[PDB]
């Protein structure tokens, strides 16, 4: 079976008065895909992964 | 950052090429590369697109289906499969280099190009 | 997703403080890039993310814009402005260019 570890990142500027670029990010995307806190850490079982 | 295509005629339409372009002076895995063409008297329109590791390829409505993006890392060099031209295809082919450098294992966003080759025209 | 570019062709001298604007009919917040075509040559870039200039272009470029609307200004034309002007936006993979201007000598 094949489970996919899938990471997002995405960030952005805040938007506003202030066209700054060489600021750091204000706005954080980071997804796991499946996962989720509440239920816990995501552990693969299956025999194969990436 | 020099660019240079190759692969440019005349070929009966129904037919196959095989445009070139080839890269050198920066880290060619690096940057996403996309083909473009400017038709006579009209503007720039979108051909096809791929990532810097290869594993994903984008084309156009008008384009989709019709032909194939390869690229080869060892070469520095861009490929565009040809197959089954129009007569609507007859124009001038360019190849782009996106600006931002993202890592071989990461699939990731493009658009602002900033350097351009020299162009190749076919007609069909 | 397709943009407009206003005016299609405009003639202006030197010095002069050409405007030109281009609509992208759809929400792009801040992902457009204004280009070079000197014709019979490759385009090159001279604005991204619509405010940055860049680092190879004269500081006499700016522009602005945000939403659907965006804007590019040259703060005075001099005798190699003269050439065709293009925006494209990456708020999609699918990326599309403008209708095309040409700046005219006056
Ligand atoms: C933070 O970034 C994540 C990136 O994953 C955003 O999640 C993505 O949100 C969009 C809009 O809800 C989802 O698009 C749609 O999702 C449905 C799901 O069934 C799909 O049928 C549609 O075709 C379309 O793809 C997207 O899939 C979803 N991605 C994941 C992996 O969950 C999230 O919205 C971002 N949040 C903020 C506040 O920026
Ligand atoms: C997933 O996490 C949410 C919080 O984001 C929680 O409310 C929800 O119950 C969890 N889903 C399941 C299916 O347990």
């Amino acid at each position: 079976k094949h489970t996919f570890i899938v990471l997002y990142v995405n960030f952005e500027h805040r938007r506003g008065p202030g066209k700054c670029y060489n600021c750091r990010p204000a706005v954080i995307n980071i997804t796991l895909a499946n996962f989720n806190e509440t239920k816990g850490p995501l552990c693969v079982d299956t025999s194969h992964f990436t | 950052v020099q660019l240079v295509e190759s692969g440019g005629g005349l070929v009966q339409p129904g037919g196959s090429l095989r445009l070139s372009c080839a890269a050198s002076g920066f880290t060619f895995s690096s940057y996403a590369m996309s083909w473009v063409r400017q038709a006579p008297g009209k503007g720039l329109e979108w051909v096809s697109a791929i990532i810097g590791s290869g594993s994903n390829t984008y084309y156009a409505d008008s384009v989709k289906g019709r032909f194939t993006i390869s690229r080869d890392n060892a070469k520095n060099t861009l490929y565009l499969q040809m197959n089954s031209l129009r007569a609507e295809d007859t124009a001038v082919y360019y190849c782009a280099k996106d600006t931002t450098p993202r890592p071989l294992y990461s699939s990731g966003w493009y658009g602002s190009f900033d350097y351009w080759g020299q162009g190749t025209p076919v007609s069909v | 997703i397709q943009m407009t570019q206003s005016p299609s062709s405009l003639s202006a001298s030197v010095g002069d403080r050409v405007t030109i604007t281009c609509q992208a009919s759809q929400d792009i917040t801040t992902y457009l890039n204004w280009y070079q075509q000197k014709p019979g040559k490759a385009p090159k870039l001279l604005i991204y993310d619509a405010s940055n200039l860049e680092t190879g272009v004269p500081s006499r470029f700016s522009g602005s814009g945000s939403g659907t609307d965006f804007t590019l200004t040259i703060s005075s034309l001099q005798p190699e402005d003269i050439a065709t002007y293009y925006c494209q936006q990456y708020d999609n993979l699918f990326l599309t260019f403008g209708g095309g201007t040409k700046v005219e000598i006056k």
